[PDB]
């Protein structure tokens, strides 16, 4: 009817999938077993019986992350094959994931993805979750995206990705692994939602009170954001918004397609019962420069767009009053060629709680995919970082020997250069 | 299904493996004999990375113990975990090298390599995906220094991509067990710069220190020192064995710690090392383990990293812990100490969080640090060689074992090259 | 399809335990097999204890 | 009224027929004694006597008694007629000359006498099903001699072949390419439709589609037994769109010398896997055309699809079949020839296949078997010709053949005739402009 | 209905066959007095290949006992299974051959060959359909090398269409028993290359090397050597004795292994051979069986397969197991070691599997290989022949017994022709 295949790539992806599909299960009441004790159709298919197998393809070159799922609590939910793993990892090297170690799993994946697209009568588009700083998540993702465009045609190939953090950086080759992936995905991705980690760390400490958070808490929040990008596709709402719509009302010029996400009523239970979270309250917070998902200060750019997705009990009148207020304050500035500015999508289903989560059952919530130009600061930091290394030809042997020319690096940084120019041109006001 | 063939070469090597294997066996749960008498399930999930499997639940170690004299290996067999090793992997010779790299690399070491290469293959043949090999050995000897380098060469050719790490024991900055150490080591390093993916450099000197100022041990035995090399060993292979929040691998660690090829000489070190009396007065918290792994004293090599710039760093934290802390306690280092990390590499640290903790411990970590301080080690080994070759001292021994004099100079050059690379980057 | 999966899982376990039973009979037949034991009883002959086997 | 005499020749033919007749016995409720516990649909395979016995309409022939005497002392001892199981004393020993000229010619009179006894017993005979293997001696020599004797005695009666074509890499014999070229050249025009299977593909099917590791020949013969049951399901059971055995030569082979379609069985999944997915008509139709679900080890995208015959069993809807094939034809991944715009034979049956106790298959509501005649089989012949002349250049193993009553010039006659077949496929594989 | 008549000549042939009939009787469940006290009916189903009916459920072997010395008959009757043989089949001479090929072939074996042939036609024509013959002898002796080849010629002029099998024991120089053995071996290979349909070359020093390092025995006697040979005979002919999931008897092995009628000298081996101490260190699987099968160390011939190319390879298996696992392993040994197989044969390895293993075994396999590298076995014998023939060393023993100089010349000429013919097919 209106289904959406979800292709998670890499540890980040596999682990994000775990949180996301757990929420999906406790929303459509599908117990870990896979049964309920047509809103589910979008994400969950169905055997002749009541076994609702998910519509996902968890793929990871390393045989470990997907193995914790194969033998876990949600073991009999996922189909044994959907979980596609390899024998050795991409060793934080785009090359291996896009040329050598990743050129032997692409077949299995595109085959299975086709098998989940033959049961789809209204495939809105594919959701591709991954992290730019990793090998598979950069290499294979780029690989898949290429053949995804040629096989599944022009579909809403959206991508909830994890951009490297301003300061913190798991791997040292992150600059490289993340520039060599934009260059190829720039023309094979519709909306690349950027959600960092150091921002979510800050939220888990300031908004929720969980000090010393783990990737679990961070991943749980990511799931609530993905639940809201796909809540009008499953549940019902006054103003429903489909995946196809976002691309139109968020991506202004083609290349510029890196929106930033934001939740809203992220409060601890002890705080929940101390504030009357109003539609304005949740909206005002969804714009504050400390609840953002990337540490790019939005008070430096111009909201080239905005898509506010209200979920829960949200009277249609308040959403207007709130947006009107935002429009008043001059801090929140929008580019001149966007006089309209916002896109609203109301969904009646209230946000759900996870047995052992962090946020407290709210009555209303808002998620805002915003295309600010303040994301330029991100690539500018990354560009220097890459430049600080390519100059010394550091870690270049780890790529030239894995089916890749040195020329590619330069070619990629020229595309990175172009995007950084475009993001500036679309800023210069009339 | 990654698997690691452990080639223990030489006396030092055969004793290093005897404890390394005992340690990994205690983790996986394999008993002296070889049956799983453990109290978990993940202890048997990924055992294929180190142990094979016979009938009856016996998990024979995938290891080849090599030596040019049976002595040390016969002594290894008659020990604690001395019946796990397969009886057909103890390839031994009858005439030892006698602290002679030559005998070990051209004379008697070259009449055994054939036999070893057979065992090596068989173990590497029964391997779905041999992630790589691992050579624990001494660089101031003959079977460890010579046959070791011979094997690493023949193997590196026969098996390309496969990772090839080496827990090499380099000479000390003070006393010297072997008088011919200068030659032995200098002649070996040259080969360890050409046929090794990542060479870890442990010096006995450091072990004493971390077993006197850290472990308050008054009567340390080489075995207490060997337990330390065995802990560092597991750390670089804990994520390809037990699950984790952020997973790592020998290859991944190599990619994020070998900037330019030639430099593969790292410096190891553990984390929750504490004294017996100073045990109840501790606070196992990521904050604490990250104040030791970086403390120069807790290094396992002579090179002091205050005279050099860390080109990279690799922490492998084994312990269910707060990801935020791991991260927050990493920037702090790169920030606070800001002159001991190169600027040409933005982020100079790799992080991996394996969950299953070291037996009898809550949180540990294994640090491997490529530092331009390692130039100190080769500078010393070279200033010695110089003094010796100048007066052509024990050259005769090496000469008439199928050797020349130009190879000596070649080696010396090769060394001065690596030390030049190191300095260049340090000042770059 | 469910009772087949439980029957196939129990059959594989039963075949694995039957494999271990004749693995132990394999080893036990070697340690007493007149070849590896090297007992001095193959030299016994039909002509008597004195004559032995040449 | 719908009978077919099934000849089983060679060890591959006999051991396949053990799983085939076990499946036929379980389908019609005939015990291994031959007596039903408590209709007339068994007549196509069994012949009921005056008493409750139901003897099969089959002959088991092999030159080596170490396989048939297992049947003569097994569970199905009392099912088979003693005269119907015919053995010699010395095997053909992978010699086509022994199976055709010297040793196999001895046993051809008793087999044809037993075949004509079964044919005289039959009232509605349709065709002969012969199970053999290209890589054997008896399966290549005595099979070939049987075709010459069947053509001279029975005429244009239908003859279907279920042969183990030689795998591209795995082989159990050295002179296996010699027998494969020799038996094909002399069966090119004495055979009407020869269905192809390879052992490597079933090994891959058992590894990736079934959950079982370390597969044996027993799992191979059961999956082949499911195909022949699916081929002959329309004669025995009620069907919405019935398919005869005279059908297969009409709608699969376009030209007289090309009669090697590719058999496959798409819904081959284990019980644990079957719980995790549905088995709809569109899902099983497009699983036939997958290159990974082919029971002949050759890539179907390398060549051109010429004729396809799809047989459906179970609660299958003809509309769902019409929708599934239409989505196949609009797919550009696979392509048909221009001179055959139809390229599809449809067969619908109502009874789902019976699961055998101990089998690796699952209880399925729908089943499909596709017999596809492809141009992509030409790469198998070229590779088989490469193996033939690699030893024929130095006359390797030819002394075993010339020393057993067969001329040397037949090697130079079969390969020249096979080289014509190589570019008979090239001739039909081009479009006309 | 496929009978095999067993022949044996010489002390070596009698002692090997005495152990051979002991192993067969243990497999077929026959007591030393000759009655079937077995368990399975699958044992008493094809007993007719080797044994004959006698009144009262008694089974007599179809073997003839041939020797020129009465001392070997006392040795074969002193064995545990010495009473099973029929006394009419004991054909013993009065004067020994004395390591003389001329006495064994012309003057002393000429009157005994008629008595042997009467017993041979006695046992051959009581079979409804005889498959072939089987001869065990040594090429270094006098009775085995001389009369053994005489029986080969005289039973092939009466049974030409039946297969001929000989289990030859060729001499090896490093374990030398007699001094005149290069003369006996050279004069006997010409009778082997022209008559025998298939032959197996057994080296005593390879049996000793197997008994030293593979089975690890302290004191390996000849009965242990004969046990390794006897297990190979049982493994070769286990197809026509027990059912298999896909079969290969003697003739089908001979078709697929012999490409040209002068190329039938094989290289036998037995797969499941492990030491007592390594019994618990092994996993009884098909990959270990195949890995030890193709090893030159496990080979029963003194010529190393790496020096030549495998023309064809046979693999006869015993036991219940999978076929994909076996079929993939023979695919793996061809693909990795592509330089060790001839290019003009694309499928060098054939496979036989029987579902019944030997008693006391769950799995077993035997290796048959026609390789070019057996030409160095003959070339090292020929260089020991031309060293003696040039100076006419021990030739007055042969010339005075009725043979000429040209027979020695034509024997060496046909022997060098076989080696050169092996060399040409290696070049391809
Ligand atoms: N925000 C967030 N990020 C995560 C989470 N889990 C993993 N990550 C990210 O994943 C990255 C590491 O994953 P990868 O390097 O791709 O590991 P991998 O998928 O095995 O890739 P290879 O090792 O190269 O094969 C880190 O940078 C994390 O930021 C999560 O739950 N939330
Ligand atoms: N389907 C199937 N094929 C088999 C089986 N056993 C062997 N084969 C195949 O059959 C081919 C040879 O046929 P054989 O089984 O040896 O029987 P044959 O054709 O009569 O040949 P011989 O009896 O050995 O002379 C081999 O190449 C195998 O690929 C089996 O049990 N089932
Ligand atoms: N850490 C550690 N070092 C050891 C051990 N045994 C020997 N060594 C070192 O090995 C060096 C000597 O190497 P050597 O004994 O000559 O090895 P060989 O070539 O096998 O003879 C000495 O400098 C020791 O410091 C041990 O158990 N632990
Ligand atoms: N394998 C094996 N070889 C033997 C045995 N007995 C003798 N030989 C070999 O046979 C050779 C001597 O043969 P010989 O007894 O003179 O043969 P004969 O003259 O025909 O009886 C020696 O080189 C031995 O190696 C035995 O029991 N087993
Ligand atoms: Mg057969």
């Amino acid at each position: 009817m209106r289904e959406c295949i979800s292709v998670h790539v890499g540890q980040a992806g596999v682990q994000i999938g775990n949180a996301c599909w757990e929420l999906y299960c406790l929303e459509h009441g599908i117990q870990p077993d896979g049964q309920m004790p047509d809103s589910f159709n979008t994400f969950f298919s169905e055997t002749g019986a009541g076994k609702h197998v998910p519509r996902a393809v968890f793929v990871d070159l390393e045989p470990t992350v997907i193995d914790e799922v194969r033998t876990g609590t949600y073991r009999q939910l996922f189909h044994p094959e959907q979980l596609i793993t390899g024998k050795e990892d991409a060793a934080n090297n785009y090359a291996r994931g896009h040329y050598t170690i990743g050129k032997e799993l692409i077949d299995l994946v595109l085959d299975r993805i086709r098998k989940l697209a033959d049961q789809c009568t209204g495939l809105q588009g594919f959701l591709i979750f991954h992290s730019f700083g990793g090998g598979t998540g950069s290499g294979f993702t780029s690989l898949l995206m290429e053949r995804l465009s040629v096989d599944y045609g022009k579909k809403s190939k959206l991508e909830f990705s994890i951009y490297p953090a301003p300061q913190v950086s798991t791997a040292v080759v992150e600059p490289y692994n993340s520039i060599l992936t934009t260059h190829t995905t720039l023309e094979h991705s519709d909306c690349a939602f950027m959600v960092d980690n150091e921002a979510i760390y800050d939220i888990c400490r300031r908004n929720l009170d969980i000090e010393r958070p783990t990737y679990t808490n961070l991943n749980r929040l990511i799931g609530q954001i993905v639940s809201s990008i796909t809540a009008s596709l499953r549940f019902d709402g006054a103003l429903n918004v489909d995946l196809t719509e976002f691309q139109t009302n968020l991506v202004p010029y083609p290349r510029i397609h890196f929106p930033l996400a934001t939740y809203a009523p992220v409060i601890s239970a002890e705080k929940a019962y101390h504030e009357q979270l109003s539609v304005a309250e949740i909206t005002n917070a969804c714009f504050e420069p400390a609840n953002q998902m990337v540490k790019c200060d939005p008070r430096h750019g111009k909201y080239m767009a905005c898509c506010l997705l209200y979920r829960g009990d949200v009277v249609p009148k308040d959403v207007n009053a709130a947006i009107a207020t935002i429009k008043t304050k001059r801090t929140i500035q929008f580019v001149d060629w966007c006089p309209t500015g916002f896109k609203v999508g109301i969904n009646y289903q209230p946000p759900t709680v996870v047995p052992g989560g962090d946020l407290a059952k709210v009555q209303r919530a808002v998620c805002m995919l915003s295309n600010t130009t303040a994301i330029a600061e991100a690539w500018a930091r990354l560009d220097h970082k890459f430049d600080l290394m390519y100059a010394k030809r550091a870690f270049v042997h780890w790529y030239v020997g894995e089916g890749m020319e040195e020329g590619e690096f330069s070619e990629a940084r020229e595309d990175m250069a172009a995007l950084e120019k475009d993001y500036e041109e679309v800023g210069m006001d009339s | 299904m990654r698997e690691i063939v452990h080639l223990q070469a030489g006396q030092c090597g055969n004793q290093i493996g005897a404890k390394f294997w005992e340690v990994i066996s205690d983790e996986h749960g394999i008993d002296p004999t070889g049956t799983y008498h453990g109290d978990s399930d993940l202890q048997l999930e990924r055992i294929n990375v180190y142990y094979n499997e016979a009938t009856g639940g016996k998990y024979v170690p995938r290891a080849v113990l090599v030596d040019l004299e049976p002595g040390t290996m016969d002594s290894v067999r008659s020990g604690p975990f001395g019946q796990i090793f397969r009886p057909d992997n103890f390839v031994f010779g009858q005439s030892g090298a006698g602290n002679n790299w030559a005998k070990g690399h051209y004379t008697e070491g070259a009449e055994l390599v054939d036999s070893v290469l057979d065992v090596v293959r068989k173990e590497a043949e029964s391997c779905d995906c041999l992630q790589g090999f691992q050579l624990t050995h001494s660089l101031g000897g003959g079977t460890g220094s010579g046959m070791g380098t011979l094997l690493i060469s023949k193997i590196r050719e026969e098996y390309p991509d496969r990772i090839m790490n080496t827990f090499s024991v380099v000479p000390s900055p003070k006393v010297s067990d072997t008088v011919v150490e200068p030659y032995n080591a200098t002649l070996s390093v040259h080969q360890l710069v050409e046929n090794t993916d990542e060479t870890y450099c442990i010096d006995n000197e450091a072990l004493y220190d971390i077993c006197f100022r850290t472990l308050k041990l008054t009567t340390p035995t080489y075995g207490d020192l060997n337990h330390l090399v065995s802990a560092t060993m597991s750390g670089v292979t804990t994520c390809l064995r037990f699950p984790g929040q952020l997973n790592a691998d020998l290859r991944k660690l190599a990619v994020n710690m070998v900037p330019f090829p030639r430099l593969h000489f790292f410096m190891p070190g553990f984390a929750p090392l504490t004294s017996r009396g100073s045990q109840q007065y501790r606070a196992l918290t990521v904050p604490e383990l990250t104040q030791q792994m970086f403390d120069a004293k807790n290094m396992m090599a002579a090179c002091d990293p205050r005279h050099g710039r860390y080109l990279t760093v690799a922490a492998v934290f084994r312990g269910r812990m707060s990801m935020k802390e791991v991260d927050e306690q990493m920037l702090n280092v790169q920030n606070k100490n800001s002159s001991y990390f190169v600027e040409w590499i933005p982020n100079n640290v790799k992080t991996a969080v394996c969950d299953i903790p070291p037996r009898g411990l809550k949180m540990s970590a294994t640090f491997i640090g490529n530092s331009t301080a390692i130039q100190e080690l080769f500078k010393r080994i070279s200033e010695q060689f110089t003094a010796m070759f100048r007066r052509k001292a024990f050259l005769h021994w090496y000469t008439g074992e199928g050797m020349d004099e130009m190879e000596f100079t070649e080696a010396e050059s090769n060394m001065n090259d690596l030390v030049s690379e190191y300095q260049q980057y340090q000042d770059a | 399809n469910k009772n087949q999966a439980l029957e196939s899982a129990e059959k594989k376990i039963q075949e694995r335990k039957q494999e271990q039973e004749d693995n132990l009979a394999e080893i036990s037949n070697m340690l007493r097999g007149d070849l590896l034991s090297e007992n001095p009883q193959q030299a016994a002959s039909s002509f008597g204890p004195h004559r032995v086997v040449p």
